[PDB]
């Protein structure tokens, strides 16, 4: 069972970092009035 | 009960049989 | 008396194709009615 | 993408809709009977 | 041009049949594990103990449940509030017997939600809108967020909360009003004129607009025909609406103004919804609605009835058959 | 079970089976509640209500206050479903 | 932690939530006790460590009866503790007899298929002989004892059935009230019953510290499963672990 | 045999369902013989009643 | 347990009317292609 | 066995939806 | 118990009908025993045999 929650951490942490590293990429910018 | 199975199919068959019969296609 | 799944095989495989050699005369009829310009298209 | 040049009309005449519809009733009335057994 | 910039242009980009966004990216996968794990449990999973004594529940369809019965049963009584993943059983049977998949379901569900409001909020912006439809949208969400994670919270343990069913509901709401006597809290009572009024509201303008079409169509072609997509014309000839609305009541009061008119329209649903989602939510930690028993005396000292003793003596009747084996007490603390 | 033949002497009645009957049969007669009933009812079957003065640790007072009301008691079969319910049976 | 000194320095707060609670406590040494008159075993604890149940299976063309291992679908919740008795002697052999303590505990254990058998695992009302004078490595003991019911009188049944208390018919199906002879085909299931079962027992020690008074060892037990109010047939339950006391 | 027929309640037509389908004679089966009246009395004499 | 009729009743009331909108919609399709002049028709 | 007739229709309530949402008129 | 089983006529492939639909258990249900191995004699002792 520890196999499971080391493989369910791994994609959580990816796809939390992906929000995270998304929304630091100058998103206010992403405007139709750049 | 199957009865009216038999009856219906029969049935059915005889009205397809008059709609030929009667409402056909022209031959010309 | 009487296996009870014939009812449903009886009346399902007289219902369907029947319904499906309807639909294509009716389409048929539609084509030809619509590629003749008249009161019905 | 784009308008494909191989599509075509299906037809279907009422002599052969009556074959078919005797075709289907008759097959159903002779094996009726062997299903309900 | 670096990968991490092709990339970001992919992710919000307009172009997309389905908007992803960022928010998207906690919003596909929660969604999508939720969903998997709702359609096996509800279709084969095994009885739950939900009561915790040992007293298991079926809710499958293949353990003879028909569609109208069929639930999944919320966690055991004994786990309380206790988070309980998968790996933390012994075995997956156990994981069935406690009624495991009702906490992770309804945790990626919530965040799914949650994420979806976000995501209504980022394609508004990307597209050059006003940024407050899910403001709206955040009533449902503060509904389904207080009965499920909310009302467990206050009374401590995840077995109280609704079950993903169809008599699941009704039965959680008939054991509410037993305990907690709602229908005389004025939040649901606001809530419920939300609703109504809601309804009313929708019909008027429906009939109203509908009614006040100008004729381009005769009489061999559906009326919706007639407009096009891009065609200007605003959404009522006003003189025939104006004038029947003022005729129909008193005339002083009429919505001339469009703007206002449909402020209002989104205003009354949403602000019932939100009264009512407190209410539950305060009820949560025991502040009960309105408690009028035996409140009328004659001169002497006996006491005289009126309907809220009827609704008490069917309170009671709820109460005293709910959960039979579970309680071993006088009071139901 | 679905018939019961001696129900009547539960509490219902002014006869009281010391093998089955509740704490609460022995309210209805004085100055027995709280000390005799107590040592009644967590003592081992009766074959007769001379039996019950053979309790071990039994002062006078509760010797004097059953032989008071030794008439309205009876000693019947031992039912399971019943005797193990003689303290709390779940009724407030 | 292993033996009782160590588990006595650690706090509630220590130990909460780690499944140390559940656990049966260890034994060091190898000496002779010898119990003097009014002694008492106090502080008993048994803790099953392998579940069977008996069923028939078939190995190569034939059919056997044979104890299958389940899987417990509970928690920890199955050690039996406190467990107090009188020492006695009679001629030159040890007798238990229980008295009180915490000597019953349900569980609920998943054969392979699917099926659910639950248990009363007890040892009420234990008289254990053995064949010795002196507790020391190598002394045994055993005896009967009675299982209760799984489910007392106050139980209801989905339909609201139950033995002292609820309906006695089936009040969903008016239907079968009529004739000479009225619903007599749900009779099993409208008439509930309580009835006791039996089991068996069997000890050895293999540990015994004199300065502590302590002994630990080994047991192997069967027993019969629940009869859900006398409407199905009881299964049979063996089951083995380890077991320690004191003689203080 | 007839008059006392009607005078039990599974002739009742507001004792039905809305989804039970069939004939009455699907609920309580056919109706054979009647058994007669029950009195009760009590260790007194007097007559009892079933509400 | 449940009752016969009911399978009947749900599979025939559920494939019948499904047919039907489907050769209404399937009859304006091809209307529609016959009006305009193409290759089919 | 009706537990077949209840899992077919929703499966095709949920093709019916996939359909709808895929295999859509063009709003233009 | 299991060779013996081999030897029934009603496990042969070839006793079956085209329109008996259903498992093998419908026709003759599920085994659960063997009887044994029955053997016949005259009144001399001598063993006969069932064709
Ligand atoms: C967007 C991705 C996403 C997110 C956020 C979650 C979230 C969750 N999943 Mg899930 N899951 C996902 C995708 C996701 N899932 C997918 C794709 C799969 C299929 C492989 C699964 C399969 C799965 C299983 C099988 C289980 C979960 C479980 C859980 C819960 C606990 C997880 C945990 O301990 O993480 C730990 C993560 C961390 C410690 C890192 C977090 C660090 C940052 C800083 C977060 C801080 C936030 C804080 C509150 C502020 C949680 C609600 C468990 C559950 O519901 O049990 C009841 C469970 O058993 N998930
Ligand atoms: C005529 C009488 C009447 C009326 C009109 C109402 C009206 C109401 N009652 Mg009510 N009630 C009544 C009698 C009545 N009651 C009686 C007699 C009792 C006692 C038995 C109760 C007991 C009761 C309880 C116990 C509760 C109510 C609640 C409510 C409210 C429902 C909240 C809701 O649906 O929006 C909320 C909207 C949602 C929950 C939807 C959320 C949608 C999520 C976010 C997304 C879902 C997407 C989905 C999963 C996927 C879509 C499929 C996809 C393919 C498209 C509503 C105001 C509830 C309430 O106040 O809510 C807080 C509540 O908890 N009532
Ligand atoms: C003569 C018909 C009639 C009338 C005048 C009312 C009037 C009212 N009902 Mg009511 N009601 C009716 C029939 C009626 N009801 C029926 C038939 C039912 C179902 C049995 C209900 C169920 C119902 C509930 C459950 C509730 C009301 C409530 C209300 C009050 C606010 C509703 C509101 O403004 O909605 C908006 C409409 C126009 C703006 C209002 C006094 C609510 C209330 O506040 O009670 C005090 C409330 O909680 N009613
Ligand atoms: C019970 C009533 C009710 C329901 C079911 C409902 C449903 C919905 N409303 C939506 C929107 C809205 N509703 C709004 C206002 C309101 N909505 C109301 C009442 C409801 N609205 C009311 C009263 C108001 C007025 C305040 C607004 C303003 C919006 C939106 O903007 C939004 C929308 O986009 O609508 C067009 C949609 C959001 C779609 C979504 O989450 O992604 C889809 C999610 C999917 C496909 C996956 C979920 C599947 C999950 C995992 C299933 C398992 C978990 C469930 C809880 C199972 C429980 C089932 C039992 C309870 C039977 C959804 C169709
Ligand atoms: C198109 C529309 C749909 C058409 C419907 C199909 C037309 C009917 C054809 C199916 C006839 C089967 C009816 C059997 C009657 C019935 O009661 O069945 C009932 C039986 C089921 O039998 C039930 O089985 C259950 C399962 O355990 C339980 O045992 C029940 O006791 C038992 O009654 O149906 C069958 O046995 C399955 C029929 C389908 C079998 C597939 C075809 C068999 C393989 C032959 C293929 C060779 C083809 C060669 C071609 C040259
Ligand atoms: C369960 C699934 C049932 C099987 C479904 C079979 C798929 C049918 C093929 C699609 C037929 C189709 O596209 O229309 C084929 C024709 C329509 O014909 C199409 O018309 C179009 C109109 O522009 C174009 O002209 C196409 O070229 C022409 O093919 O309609 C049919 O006859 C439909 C029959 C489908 C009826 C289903 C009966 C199910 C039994
Ligand atoms: C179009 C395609 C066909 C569509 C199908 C129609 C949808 C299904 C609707 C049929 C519903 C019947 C389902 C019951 C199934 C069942 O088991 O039946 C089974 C039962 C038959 O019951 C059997 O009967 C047998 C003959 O005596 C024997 O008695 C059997 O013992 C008994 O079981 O069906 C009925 O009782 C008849 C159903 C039809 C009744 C007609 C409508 C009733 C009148 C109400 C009309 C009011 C409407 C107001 C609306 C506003
Ligand atoms: C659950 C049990 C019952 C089953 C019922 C049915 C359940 C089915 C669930 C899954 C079906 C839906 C997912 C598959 C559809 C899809 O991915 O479309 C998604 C489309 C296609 O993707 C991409 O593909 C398209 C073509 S391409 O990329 O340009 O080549 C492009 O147009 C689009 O812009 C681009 O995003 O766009 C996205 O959002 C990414
Ligand atoms: C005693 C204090 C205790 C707290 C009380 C709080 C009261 C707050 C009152 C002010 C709040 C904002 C008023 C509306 C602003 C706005 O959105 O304009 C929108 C328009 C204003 O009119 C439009 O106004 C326009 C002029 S102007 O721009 O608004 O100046 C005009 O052009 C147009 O014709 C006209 O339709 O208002 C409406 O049409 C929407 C109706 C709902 C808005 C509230 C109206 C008053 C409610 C009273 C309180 C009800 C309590 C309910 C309890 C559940
Ligand atoms: C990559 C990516 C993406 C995508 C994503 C996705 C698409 C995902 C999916 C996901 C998914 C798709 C998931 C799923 C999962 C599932 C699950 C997790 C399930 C589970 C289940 C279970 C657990 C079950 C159990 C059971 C029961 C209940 C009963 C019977 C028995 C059994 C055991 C079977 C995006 C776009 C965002 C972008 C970024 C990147
Ligand atoms: C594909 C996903 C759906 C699964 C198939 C649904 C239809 C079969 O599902 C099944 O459910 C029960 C499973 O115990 C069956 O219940 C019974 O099935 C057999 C019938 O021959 C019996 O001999 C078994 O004792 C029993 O399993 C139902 O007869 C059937 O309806
Ligand atoms: O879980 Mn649902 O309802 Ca809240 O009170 Mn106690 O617990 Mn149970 O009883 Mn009453
Ligand atoms: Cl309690
Ligand atoms: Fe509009």
């Amino acid at each position: 069972m520890l196999t499971l929650k080391i493989l369910v951490y791994t994609t959580v942490i990816f796809f939390v970092s992906l929000f995270i590293f998304g929304f630091l990429s100058s998103d206010p910018s992403r405007n139709p009035n750049r | 009960m199957e009865a009216l199975v038999y009856t219906f199919l029969l049935i059915g068959t005889l009205m397809v049989i008059f709609f030929a019969v009667f409402f056909r296609d022209t031959p010309r | 008396e009487v296996q009870f799944g014939a009812y449903l095989a009886v009346l399902l495989g007289t219902f369907l194709p029947v319904l499906f050699l309807i639909n294509l005369y009716i389409q048929t009829e539609s084509r030809k009615a619509g590629r003749d310009g008249g009161i019905d298209s | 993408t784009g308008p494909n040049p191989n599509k075509q009309a299906v037809e279907l005449n009422r002599t052969s809709l009556y074959w078919g519809l005797l075709l289907i009733f008759v097959l159903a009335v002779l094996f009726s009977s062997y299903f309900f057994n | 041009v670096s990968l991490w910039e092709r990339f970001c242009a992919w992710i919000t980009s307009t172009e997309n049949r389905l908007y992803i966004g960022w928010f998207g990216c906690l919003m596909f996968p929660t969604l999508l594990t939720a969903t998997s794990c709702f359609i096996i449990a509800f279709i084969a999973a095994p009885p739950v103990d939900i009561d915790g004594i040992r007293e298991p529940v079926a809710g499958s369809l293949l353990y003879g449940n028909n569609i109208i019965s069929g639930a999944v049963i919320p966690s055991s009584n004994a786990i309380g509030m206790h988070f309980y993943p998968i790996w933390e059983a012994a075995s997956v049977d156990e994981w069935l017997y406690n009624g495991g998949p009702y906490q992770l379901i309804v945790l990626h569900f919530l965040l799914g939600v949650a994420s979806y409001m976000g995501r209504e909020w980022e394609l508004s912006y990307r597209l050059g809108m006003r940024p407050w439809i899910f403001v709206a949208f955040s009533a449902p969400v503060a509904a389904a967020s207080a009965v499920f994670l909310v009302y467990p919270i206050g009374q401590g343990s995840f077995s109280d909360g609704m079950p993903l069913g169809i008599s699941g509901t009704f039965n959680f709401m008939l054991v509410f009003q037993a305990e907690h006597n709602i229908l005389m809290h004025p939040f649901h009572m606001a809530g419920v004129a939300g609703v109504f009024g809601g309804s009313l509201f929708s019909a008027m303008h429906g009939s109203l607009v509908t009614s006040s079409l100008i004729r381009e169509t005769t009489e061999n072609e559906s009326t919706n025909y007639g407009y096009k997509f891009g065609q200007e014309e605003e959404t009522y000839n006003i003189v025939a609406a104006h004038g029947y609305f003022g005729r129909l009541i008193f005339q002083y009061a009429s919505f001339n103004n469009s703007r206002a008119l449909h402020f209002f329209l989104a205003l009354w649903p949403v602000l019932g919804i939100w009264l009512t989602a407190m209410g539950i939510s305060t009820m949560a930690f025991n502040l009960n609605g309105f408690n009028f028993n035996q409140s009328v005396v004659d001169s002497q000292g006996r006491v005289i009835n009126t309907w809220a003793d009827i609704i008490n003596r069917a309170d009671l009747g709820m109460e005293v058959m709910h959960e039979r084996n579970a309680h071993n007490f006088p009071l139901d603390l | 079970v679905v018939d019961y033949e001696n129900v009547a002497l539960l509490g219902g009645s002014q006869t009281v089976d010391l093998n089955n009957a509740n704490v609460r049969a022995y309210l209805r007669m004085p100055g027995m509640y709280p000390a005799a009933a107590g040592k009644i009812v967590t003592h081992g079957p009766y074959k007769s209500v001379a039996d019950v003065y053979n309790i071990p640790g039994l002062t006078n007072a509760e010797k004097e206050v059953i032989k008071k009301y030794e008439s309205r008691f009876t000693a019947k079969a031992v039912a399971p479903e019943y005797a193990i319910d003689r303290i709390n049976n779940g009724l407030y | 932690a292993i033996t009782k000194s160590e588990l006595n320095q650690l706090s509630y707060l220590q130990v909460k939530g780690t499944g140390l609670a559940n656990r049966c406590s260890e034994v060091i040494g190898e000496d002779t006790i010898t119990p003097k008159s009014g002694a008492r075993l106090v502080d008993m604890c048994i803790e099953p460590k392998a579940w069977a149940v008996e069923e028939e299976i078939g190995k190569a063309g034939k059919t056997e009866k044979k104890f299958v291992n389940s899987k417990v679908m509970t928690r920890q919740t199955y050690t039996l503790e406190g467990i107090e008795g009188s020492l006695k002697t009679d001629g030159g052999k040890i007798v238990f007899t229980e008295e009180e303590g915490i000597d019953y505990a349900p569980t609920t254990v998943q054969l392979p298929g699917g099926e659910r058998v639950p248990f009363l695992f007890t040892v009420k009302e234990l008289v254990a002989t053995g064949n010795g004078g002196a507790f020391k490595p190598g002394f045994q003991m055993g005896g009967d004892f009675s299982v209760p019911s799984y489910r007392t009188g106050l139980f209801l049944d989905p339909k609201g059935r139950g033995g002292v208390t609820g309906y006695d018919m089936a009040v969903a199906l008016p239907g079968l009230q009529s004739g000479e002879e009225g619903d007599a085909e749900l009779f099993k299931e409208n008439n509930k019953t309580f009835e006791v079962g039996n089991g068996r027992i069997e000890m050895e020690v293999n540990k015994v510290n004199a300065e502590e008074s302590e002994i630990g060892g080994v047991f192997v037990a069967s027993q019969s499963g629940d009869t859900d109010m006398g409407s199905k047939v009881p299964k049979k339950i063996l089951t083995k672990g380890i077991f320690y006391a004191k003689i203080q | 045999d007839k008059l006392a027929f009607y005078d039990y309640i599974g002739n009742n037509p507001a004792k039905g369902g809305l989804f039970r389908s069939g004939p009455m004679d699907k609920g309580d089966g056919i109706a054979e013989a009647w058994l007669g009246h029950p009195i009760f009395r009590d260790k007194d004499g007097r007559e009892l009643t079933v509400r």
